[PDB]
C-alpha cells in the first residue's frame, strides 16, 4: 500500500473485540486476521491503524453478526509519532467496516479519524466529521 | 450577454433551420477517446460560460458517458459552429458504437443522419469498427474517417510523414472498401470518403490537434508540417491553431451531409410504415409538416426535469400543451419541455418546428423505442411490444460462506443495474434464481456480479423452465366441496391463438369496459354468451362464468376465482405455471347457508376441478424460443445455416445484405446453448450471433415423455403423477 | 504481423519429445538425451 | 514549525517532544509529558493543581 | 534484420557494444557486447556485420539475437528482435 | 513429524562473540579514492544523543520538504595528528609493512601510549621511501594518526588512541606527496569529512558483561506451564541425540556487548565549532558540556557516551551526492528532565 507519514505500532493483535463506529449495523467486531500481514511462528496477527483487518461481527443487527468482513481501524489507543516528533494518542480503539479497496461500507463515522487512514483511504477521510 | 446567454437566443429560432441544421452522429471502435473529443466538440470547445461548459463531462444528456474512447449509449447536445461566416446547429447526437447494442441502435441511428469515423493511428479498421459501419450503412448515415491521435505513428513510432499519412491513405481506402464490398451502390451516393476531397479528418483529440486537407490548406499548416509539429512535441500549440472541435464542425458543415440530403434516406429501410403520409414526406423530403412526428429513441429523465425521451424533430414542429399518443397506447400527456439538447444539457424550450432534436417530455408510461406522436401512428418505426420474462435461469450459489453478506447486498441491489434480470432470489436454502432464459443472459450477469461487485459465487446448469398449457377440448368436470356440500362442474380447453396474443398484448384489461371487452372476444371468435360471461385472467388464462341461476354465487366468485389463479400458478401436470388455457364454468350447486361455504370448502373444489381438467385435457407444455439474429459473413451460410437447422431451429430469413448474411431462426432456448461455441467450429470462427425472446410456442409432443420425466425429477417430484381419477377422488 | 526471417529462428527447430530440448531442423536425435524421435516446434 | 502549549501546565511543547490526546468527541489536547498526561487522567483539574500556570492564576485572582 | 509489430527499435552502436532501446516498449535498453575489432553497421532496418575473425563475428551476431530475445511471451505472437538472416 | 519452522534465534555473523581484543576499532578495508587526496577516516568520541528539527531534503521521500525531527548523536572530534606515513608492500603473501616515517616533533603526551620517537631520520626516511616507490617496492601507503583526548573535558584520559587510516588519491605517487604534506600536521574533521554527506561508524558495543541466552541471542523463554517448571530463562535443548555434542550454533551464555561494531549510512547532518550551540542546559548526564569542535551524525551510532567512534568514507554507499542538511532547531533542553 501507500506509506504514511507516522510510523505506526501495530497494537491490536487476533481476539481484540473493537467497537465499531459507523451506522453499518455493527457494534462490536473481533479481529480474526490482518490483510497482507505475514507472521512468525508463535506471534498473534499485529493490527495498528491504517491496517486493513478482517473481523466478525459480535454485537449489532442481526444482518452484520457472524459475517466476515473487512475493516479499517480509525482510533488506537496505542501512542504514535508524526514525522514532526509529536506523539499522537486516542481515547480508544476504532474501526470502520470497508471493502478491499477501502470504501467504507457506512456513510458517517462518529468521532475523529486518524490523519494516517485519512490520508491512506481518501474515502474513510471524506465519511469521517473530522480528521485529528 | 454571456456565450449561452446568445446562443439561447439564437437557438429558439435555429429550431426552424434544416439548412444549418447538423444532427450527426459518431461510429468506430473504442479506447480511442471519441466520446471525449465529442466531449471537447462543444462542451470541450465551450458552448457556454467555459465555467459551465465541458469542465467536468457534463455535455452529454447522459452524463454517466464521461469518456471511455466512444458512446456509451445515445445522449445528445447542440453545438452552433461558425463556417464561412454562419452559424450552423451541429446537434452533437454522437451514436452508440458498439455491436451488442441493436433494436435500440436502430433507433439510436434514427435519430442522427450521419455516423462519423474515428480511429488512432495505426489501430486501423477493428472487427467492431466494421461492425459499426456495417450498422451505419443501414440507417443511411454518411460518414467521414477520423483518424484520431496519430501521435504513436508519429512522436512514439515516428513513422516519417508521407508513409505515416499513406498508411492513412490506405486506411481510407479500406473504409471505401467497406463502402463498396459491403453496399456497393451506397459509395457514390454521397457515402463516399476521401481525405483529398475534404470528406475525411485525423487528429488526437486528447492533444485537440487536428487537420484534413481542407483543413490543412486553409490554415496553412500541411499534413506534413503537422507531422513535423508533433513529433517535435508541440501538439499542445498545434491543437490552439488546429482545435480539434473547428475541424469536426467545419466537415459536418461542408463535406458531412447535412441532414436535409439523407432525410429521406434513413426513413424507408429503418421506418416500418406508409413513408407516403404527410409525416412519412416530412421525415424523409427534409420537411416539417408531420403532425408532431416525434419518436422515443430512449425514455429518459432528470431530476425536478421531465420524462425527457429523446427523439430529434426529424418531421413536425414542437410546442407546449399537445395531446400526444405514443407507440404503445394513447397516454395524450401535456408536452411542457419541448426543448433541445444544447450546451451540456436539454435546454427546455418549446418553439421548435422540424429541424434540430425534439426530446419531449410531459410522459411516464411510453417505452424506450417508441415514437410518440400526436398524429394516429399507423406502423410508427420500432412499433413493438415488450411483454417478456426470462425462463430458463440458474441457480447462483456462493463458493465461500463468507461472501453471502456481500453477495446478498450484490444480488439484491442488481436490480437496480438491470430490471431485466427478475431475481428470483429464494431465501432458505438460497439457490438464488437469477433471471436468464439463455447462454447469453448467464454470461451477461456472471460478470456484472464478479466485476460491478466482485464476489467468490458461481452457478448452476440451465433452469429448464417453461409454461404448461393442454390442447385438447375437455368434457364438464365436477370439483366438489370438502364437507361434500357443495359442487362446481367446469370444463376447461385451448386457449385460442389469437386470444392468447391479445392478452399476451395486454389489451384486454379487466379495468375495461364490458360490452366493449365482449365485442373483442367475439371478434377473436369466442361465442357471445361465453365472451361476456368472462369474470377473470390470470397469466394467460380465462376464466369464463357462463352459468345461468346457481343463488348466491358472484359473492363466491372471490373464492372461486382465487382457486383459479392457484392453480394457474402451479401445473396439475408438472406443478409449473399454467399460460394459454382457458377455463369456463358451466354449472354449480353451492350450499344455501354461508356457512358451508368458507373457503376451505370452496377454494379445494375449484382448484381440483380446474387441475383435473387440465389432465384430462391432453396437457402438454410450452416452450420459449430466442430469435438468433446471427451475422454470420455474407460467404458463410452452408454451415452458419446448418448449425441452427440441427439444433431443431425452424429456419427464419437468411438476411444476405452486401456481405452479411444474418440468419434469423426463433432458435428453441432448449437447444439455443453454446452457440458461440458451435460458431467458432462450425463458421471457421467467423460469426456474430445476437438473441431474443422468440416467444412461446409448444414443445415437440414426441419428446413429452422426456421433457416431463426430466422436470419432475429436477424439481423433486414423483416419477408418475396423480393420473385423472385418483386427484378426481370423489 | 509474423515476418518469416524471425520465424526462421524462432519457430523452425526441433523439440526433444522427453526432454523438450531446441534441437536443429536437420537434427534425427536430441542432443541432450539422444533420443531418436523429435517433432518440430508447434507453430500452431 | 508549530508552537504548543501544554494543556495542564501551560508549557510550550518543546518540537520533537510531547504528546497530542484526542478524546472521542474530537477534543484534543497537548501534554508537555507524561506527569501532566497523568495528572490529566486522573481527572485531577490544573486550576487546583498549584505548581501548573492555571493553578497559579487561580491562586493569584485572590 | 530488424523487426517489430509495435515498438520501433532505436538500435544504434556507442563503440564496443549495440545499445537497443524501446525494445518492446522497455524503458532500459538492452546492451549487445561488440567482439574482437567487428564492425557493425545499422543501415536503416537492417545490420551488417564485418569481421576478419569469422568467430568474433558469429559471436557479435549471436549477442543481438539473444539480447533481443523475448524470454516470456508466446513465440508465435510476439517476433521483435533482431535476427540474423546470414551468418558469416 | 511435520514441524514447524523459525528464522534462528540471532546471528552467526558475528561469531565468535567475544570481547573486542581493543577498545579501539580497526578499519579492514578502505574504500575507493575517487576524487583529490584526503584522509579516508576520522576519530572522534561519542557525547550522546539529541535531536534537530529539520527540513526534509532526501530525494524521492514522501515526508520531503516538511519539517521532520531527526534525533542524532553528538560525536566530539578535536584535531588529530598525522603523527607518521607507514608504506606496505604487495607479494603472495599480502601486504607487509615496509617502512615508517615519524614526524619529528609530536606531542609530549603520546609517552602515556608509547615512548616517543625521537627527531631522527625524517628527510632520509622519506627520501627511502621515495626510492622505494620509485624501484616498486611499496604497494600503497597509510597514514598512522593518533587523536588528543586531553582537550576534551568528558573523557577522562589524556593518553591518545592510535590507529592507521587510509589515504585517498589517484595514484601511489599522489598517494605520497599528500602524506608527505600531512606529515605531522593535526587535521580537523572539516580537512576529512563534509557536511550532508554519508560515513560508517564504527565502535565498540556497550558492555553487559555475561548474559544469558535469553538476553544474548532473543531465544524464547519458557511458556505456560514451562515457565514455572525451573527452566524460564533457559534454552529448550542442547542438541539432538546424534551428533552427540553441541553445536557451536546453539544459543548460550557468555560475553554481550564491548564487540566491534560497523554501521553503514549514517548522514553527517552538522559539523559545529562551538559546543554550546548543542550542549543542552545542565550538561550531558555523565559527561558535562561539549567544549571543542563536534560533529552531527544523524540516527544513533555503536557505543556508549565517551566511546571512541572511528568515522570513515562510506564502503557500500547507495545514494549520490545527498546535500547540506537544513537544521531549523538544535534542541539543547535538559536531558535530565
Amino acid at each position: 500500500m501507500k506509506g504514511m507519514r507516522s510510523n505506526i505500532p501495530r497494537a491490536l493483535n487476533a481476539g481484540a473485540q473493537i467497537a465499531c463506529v459507523d451506522n453499518t449495523g455493527a457494534k462490536v467486531v473481533e479481529i480474526i486476521s490482518v490483510k497482507k500481514y505475514r507472521g512468525v511462528k508463535n506471534r498473534m496477527p499485529c493490527a495498528g491503524i491504517g491496517d486493513m483487518c478482517v473481523v466478525s461481527v459480535k454485537k449489532g443487527t442481526p444482518e452484520m453478526r457472524k459475517q466476515v468482513l473487512l475493516a479499517v481501524v480509525v482510533r488506537q489507543k496505542q501512542e504514535f509519532r508524526r514525522p514532526d516528533g509529536l506523539h499522537v494518542s486516542f481515547e480508544d480503539n476504532a474501526m470502520v467496516i470497508t471493502d478491499e479497496e477501502g470504501i467504507p461500507k457506512g456513510t458517517d463515522i462518529k468521532g475523529p479519524v486518524a490523519r494516517e487512514v485519512a490520508e491512506r483511504f481518501p474515502k474513510i477521510g471524506t465519511t469521517a466529521s473530522i480528521i485529528v | 450577454m454571456g456565450r449561452r446567454k446568445k446562443m439561447v437566443e439564437r437557438v429558439t429560432t435555429l429550431m426552424n433551420d434544416p439548412q444549418r441544421i447538423r444532427n450527426i452522429g459518431i461510429v468506430a471502435h473504442i479506447d480511442h477517446g471519441k466520446t471525449t473529443l465529442s466531449d471537447n466538440l462543444l462542451a470541450g470547445a465551450g458552448m457556454i460560460s467555459k465555467e459551465l461548459a465541458g469542465k467536468q463531462l457534463f455535455m452529454d444528456s447522459d452524463e454517466e458517458e464521461q469518456a471511455r474512447g466512444i458512446t456509451i449509449d445515445s445522449s445528445n447536445v447542440s453545438m452552433v459552429h461558425t463556417f464561412d461566416n454562419e452559424d450552423y446547429l451541429i446537434n452533437l447526437i454522437d451514436t452508440p458504437g458498439h455491436v451488442d447494442f441493436g433494436g435500440d441502435v436502430t433507433r439510436a441511428m434514427r435519430a442522427v443522419d450521419g455516423a462519423v469515423v474515428v480511429v488512432d493511428a495505426v489501430e486501423g479498421t477493428m472487427p467492431q469498427t466494421e461492425t459499426v459501419l456495417r450498422q451505419a450503412l443501414r440507417e443511411h448515415v454518411r460518414p467521414v474517417l477520423f483518424v484520431n491521435k496519430v501521435d504513436r505513428l508519429i512522436n512514439e513510432l515516428q513513422v516519417d510523414s508521407q508513409e505515416m499519412q499513406i498508411r492513412l491513405g490506405k486506411v481510407i481506402d479500406h473504409v471505401n472498401k467497406l463502402i463498396k464490398n459491403m453496399n456497393p451502390e451506397k459509395f457514390k451516393a454521397g457515402w463516399k470518403v476521401d481525405a483529398a476531397a475534404g470528406t475525411v479528418a485525423f487528429g488526437s483529440a486528447l492533444y485537440n490537434w487536428a487537420i484534413s486537407v481542407p483543413m490543412m490548406k486553409k490554415t496553412g499548416v500541411s499534413f506534413k508540417d503537422v507531422y513535423d509539429y508533433c513529433k517535435a512535441g508541440d501538439m499542445k500549440s498545434l491543437a490552439e491553431k488546429c482545435p480539434l472541435h473547428e475541424a469536426v464542425l467545419d466537415m459536418v458543415i461542408h463535406f458531412l451531409p447535412n441532414p436535409i440530403e439523407a432525410q429521406k434516406g434513413r426513413v424507408k429501410v429503418i421506418w416500418h410504415g406508409d413513408e407516403n403520409t404527410e409525416i412519412g414526406k416530412a421525415m424523409t423530403h427534409a420537411n416539417a409538416e408531420g403532425d408532431l412526428a416525434f419518436m422515443v429513441t430512449d425514455i429518459s429523465v432528470d431530476p425536478h426535469a421531465g420524462e425527457v425521451a429523446t427523439g430529434r424533430l426529424f418531421s413536425g414542429s414542437l410546442t407546449r400543451g399537445m395531446e400526444v399518443f405514443t407507440s404503445g397506447s394513447a397516454r395524450k400527456s401535456r408536452v411542457q419541455q419541448v426543448g433541445i439538447f444544447m450546451g451540456p444539457e436539454r435546454l427546455e424550450v418549446d418553439k421548435i418546428p422540424a429541424g434540430n432534436i425534439a426530446a419531449v417530455t410531459g410522459l411516464k408510461e411510453a417505452i424506450v423505442g417508441s415514437t410518440v406522436t400526436t398524429l394516429d401512428g399507423m406502423t410508427p418505426f420500432e412499433s413493438i411490444r415488450h411483454v417478456s420474462e426470462p425462463v430458463v435461469t440458474v441457480a447462483v450459489e456462493a463458493k465461500h460462506t463468507k461472501d453471502l453478506p456481500k453477495l446478498i447486498e450484490v444480488l439484491r441491489q442488481v436490480a437496480k443495474e438491470d430490471p431485466t434480470l427478475q431475481i428470483t432470489l429464494d431465501e432458505e436454502t438460497g439457490e438464488h434464481l437469477m433471471a436468464g432464459m439463455g447462454e447469453l443472459h448467464l454470461e451477461v450477469i456472471a460478470h456484472r456480479i464478479e466485476r460491478d461487485k466482485n464476489v467468490e459465487i458461481t452457478t448452476s446448469k440451465p433452469i429448464v423452465v417453461y409454461r404448461e398449457t393442454i390442447k385438447k377440448k375437455t368434457e364438464p368436470i365436477e370439483g366438489k366441496s370438502p364437507n361434500r356440500h357443495n359442487r362446481f362442474y367446469i370444463y376447461a380447453e385451448p386457449l385460442d391463438t389469437e386470444i392468447v396474443s391479445a392478452i399476451k398484448e395486454g389489451e384486454v384489461s379487466m379495468n375495461l369496459p364490458e360490452l366493449e371487452r365482449r365485442q373483442k372476444l367475439i371478434d377473436l371468435g369466442m361465442e357471445k354468451e361465453e365472451a361476456k360471461g368472462i369474470v377473470g385472467i390470470f397469466n394467460s388464462n380465462i376464466f369464463i362464468d357462463m352459468t345461468k341461476g346457481i343463488q348466491y354465487l358472484n359473492e363466491t366468485m372471490e373464492l372461486v376465482l382465487d382457486g383459479f389463479e392457484e392453480v394457474m400458478r402451479a401445473g396439475p401436470l408438472t406443478r409449473e405455471p399454467v399460460a394459454n388455457v382457458k377455463c369456463v364454468l358451466v354449472d354449480a350447486k353451492l350450499h344455501e347457508d354461508a356457512i358451508h361455504r368458507g373457503p376451505a370448502q370452496i377454494i379445494p373444489a375449484a382448484r381440483q376441478a380446474i387441475q383435473a381438467g387440465m389432465l384430462m385435457a391432453e396437457d402438454s407444455l410450452l416452450e420459449p424460443y430466442q430469435k438468433v439474429f446471427v451475422q454470420v459473413p455474407q460467404l458463410l451460410m452452408g454451415g452458419a445455416t446448418k448449425e441452427l437447422q440441427g439444433r431443431r431451429g425452424i429456419i427464419l430469413n437468411m438476411t444476405t445484405e452486401g456481405d452479411l448474411a444474418i440468419i434469423e431462426a426463433r432458435v428453441p432456448v432448449a437447444e439455443m446453448f453454446g452457440f458461440a461455441g458451435e460458431i467458432r467450429s462450425a463458421t471457421e470462427g467467423r460469426a456474430m450471433w445476437s438473441t431474443e425472446f422468440g416467444g412461446f410456442d409448444v414443445v415437440p409432443s414426441s419428446i413429452l415423455n422426456d421433457i416431463v420425466g426430466q422436470i419432475r425429477e429436477r424439481k423433486g417430484l414423483k416419477k408418475e403423477l396423480p393420473k385423472a381419477s385418483d386427484f378426481l377422488s370423489m | 504481423a509474423r515476418f518469416p526471417e524471425a520465424e526462421e529462428r524462432l519457430l523452425n527447430k526441433k523439440i526433444c519429445m522427453k526432454c523438450n530440448a531446441r534441437n536443429a531442423i536437420r537434427a534425427t536425435r536430441c542432443r541432450k538425451c539422444g533420443y531418436g524421435t523429435l517433432r518440430v516446434k508447434s507453430k500452431e | 514549525m508549530e508552537q504548543r502549549k501544554c494543556y495542564f501546565c501551560g508549557k510550550m511543547l518543546e518540537p520533537g517532544t510531547g504528546k497530542l490526546y484526542v478524546k472521542k468527541d474530537g477534543s484534543t489536547y497537548f501534554m508537555c509529558s507524561s506527569k501532566c498526561m497523568s495528572n490529566f487522567a486522573l481527572g485531577r483539574l490544573p486550576r487546583r493543581t498549584e505548581w501548573t500556570e492555571k493553578g497559579k492564576i487561580q491562586l493569584k485572582k485572590a | 534484420s530488424i523487426v517489430y509489430a509495435h515498438f520501433p527499435m532505436q538500435v544504434k552502436v556507442d563503440g564496443k557494444t549495440l545499445i537497443i532501446g524501446n525494445f518492446l516498449g522497455e524503458k532500459k535498453p538492452r546492451f549487445a557486447k561488440i567482439i574482437g575489432e567487428t564492425k557493425v553497421k545499422v543501415s536503416g532496418n537492417d545490420v551488417t556485420i564485418t569481421g576478419i575473425n569469422k568467430e568474433d563475428v558469429g559471436q557479435t551476431a549471436a549477442n543481438i539475437e539473444q539480447k533481443t530475445k523475448i524470454k516470456r511471451f508466446d513465440p508465435r505472437i510476439f517476433q521483435d528482435g533482431i535476427y540474423i538472416v546470414q551468418k558469416a | 513429524m511435520a514441524s514447524i519452522h523459525r528464522p534462528k534465534r540471532g546471528s552467526l555473523a558475528f561469531s565468535p562473540r567475544k570481547r573486542a581484543k581493543s577498545h579501539i576499532p580497526r578499519f579492514r578495508a578502505w574504500p575507493e579514492a575517487t576524487g583529490e587526496p584526503k584522509l579516508q577516516s576520522f576519530a572522534g568520541y561519542k557525547v550522546g544523543m539529541t535531536h534537530v528539527i529539520m527540513v526534509d531534503d532526501t530525494k524521492n521521500s514522501l515526508t520531503q520538504g516538511m519539517e521532520i525531527s531527526v534525533p542524532v548523536t553528538v560525536i566530539e572530534t578535536p584535531a588529530i595528528r598525522v603523527a607518521a606515513i607507514r608504506a606496505y608492500a604487495e607479494d603472495s603473501t599480502g601486504e607487509k609493512a615496509i617502512a615508517e616515517v615519524w614526524a619529528a616533533d609530536l606531542d609530549p603526551e603520546l609517552k602515556r601510549r608509547i615512548p616517543i620517537p625521537a627527531a631522527g631520520n625524517q628527510a632520509e626516511a622519506l627520501e627511502n621511501i621515495g626510492k622505494l616507490i620509485e624501484e616498486g617496492r611499496v604497494s600503497d601507503v597509510r597514514a598512522v594518526i593518533y587523536t588528543l583526548p586531553k582537550s576534551l573535558t568528558g573523557v577522562p584520559k589524556k593518553v591518545p588512541d592510535i590507529m592507521e587510516s587510509g589515504i585517498s588519491a589517484r595514484d601511489l605517487g599522489t598517494k605520497f606527496e599528500y602524506s608527505k604534506t600531512i606529515l605531522g600536521t593535526l587535521v580537523s574533521v572539516t580537512d576529512v569529512f563534509k557536511n550532508g554527506t554519508l560515513v560508517d561508524t564504527a565502535a565498540i558495543t556497550i558492555g553487559k558483561g555475561t548474559q544469558g541466552p535469553v538476553k544474548r541471542w532473543g531465544i524464547q523463554l519458557m511458556k505456560g506451564k514451562h515457565s514455572r517448571q525451573g527452566s524460564l530463562r533457559q534454552v529448550g535443548t542442547l542438541g539432538a541425540f546424534n551428533p552427540s555434542r553441541v553445536s557451536w550454533r546453539v544459543p548460550q551464555m557468555g560475553q554481550m556487548g564491548y564487540h566491534q561494531r560497523t554501521e553503514f549510512n549514517k548522514r553527517i547532518l552538522k559539523i559545529g565549532s562551538d559546543g554550546e550551540e548543542v550542549t543542552p542546559e545542565g550538561g550531558f548526564i555523565n559527561y558535562g558540556l561539549v567544549r571543542g569542535d563536534y560533529i552531527l551524525i544523524k540516527g544513533s551510532v555503536p557505543g556508549p557516551s565517551k566511546r571512541l567512534i572511528r568515522l570513515r568514507d562510506p564502503i557500500r554507499a547507495k545514494k549520490a551526492d545527498l546535500g547540506e542538511p537544513n537544521i531549523l532547531y538544535i534542541s539543547r533542553e535538559s536531558k535530565q528532565g
